[PDB]
Formats: C-alpha cells, sequence, structure tokens
C-alpha cells in the first residue's frame, strides 16, 4: 500500500492527465485506512476537476459522505 | 350557581411507545464490507 501509493503519486507527477493514477492513489489511501486523507484528496481533485466525468470517483465520494453522514447532500449529488 | 353541568379536562396524554419494526442495515453499512468493496481492483 505504501509502495503502490508512492508509485501512483509518481505517475501523477509524471503526467497529471492520468486520472486513473490519481484514482489508484485514492484507493491506496483507503487501503491504508486514511479516510480523512482520501476524503481531502478526493475533494481537491473534484474541486479542481468539477467537469471531469469520473463516475467511480463520484460514487466513492457519495459513499464516503454517507459514512460521514453530515455531508448527505454531497452524497446525494 | 344552578346551571348546565359540564366538566372540562384537556387531553394531552402521551401515547404508548410504538415499538415499530426495525430496519436491517445493508451489508455495505458495515465498515469491513465497505473496505472490501472500495479496495476492489
Amino acid at each position: 500500500y505504501v509502495q503502490a501509493q508512492k508509485q501512483f503519486k509518481q505517475a501523477e507527477d509524471s503526467q497529471n492527465s492520468n486520472t486513473l493514477a490519481k484514482l489508484g492513489y485514492a484507493q491506496c489511501l483507503i487501503a491504508r485506512n486514511e479516510v480523512g486523507d482520501a476524503t481531502i484528496y478526493l475533494e481537491k481533485f473534484f474541486k479542481e476537476n468539477q467537469d471531469s466525468k469520473s463516475s467511480e470517483m463520484m460514487l466513492l465520494l457519495g459513499i464516503i459522505y454517507s459514512q460521514s453522514g453530515k455531508s448527505y447532500y454531497k452524497a446525494i449529488i | 350557581r344552578q346551571d348546565y353541568i359540564a366538566k372540562v379536562r384537556y387531553q394531552n396524554d402521551l401515547p404508548a411507545p410504538p415499538c415499530p419494526p426495525k430496519l436491517l442495515k445493508y451489508e455495505i453499512e458495515k465498515e469491513a464490507p465497505q473496505k472490501e468493496f472500495l479496495k476492489d481492483s
């Protein structure tokens, strides 16, 4: 998980257009139980890329917000 | 005062507890299945 997350970060730094690398980075954050860190990274990516059609990213955001509970409105959206 | 007999008693009695049927949490409502589903390759 540490090595995979580092590799995903290096992939993102090499070419920022690789959305799949960032999604794998978030998945690795989830793997390391970094719920808050993954949430912050996902919010940063979504706010920078509000027009991106990453359906799985939005599904993961909704699941995370439902687990949080207070952010139900973003989860619905 | 010999007039009409009537008693006034406001009714604000609390009802008995309902004990409604309980919802069952989904499998994705538990932390471990959530972790397994999100960490899918």
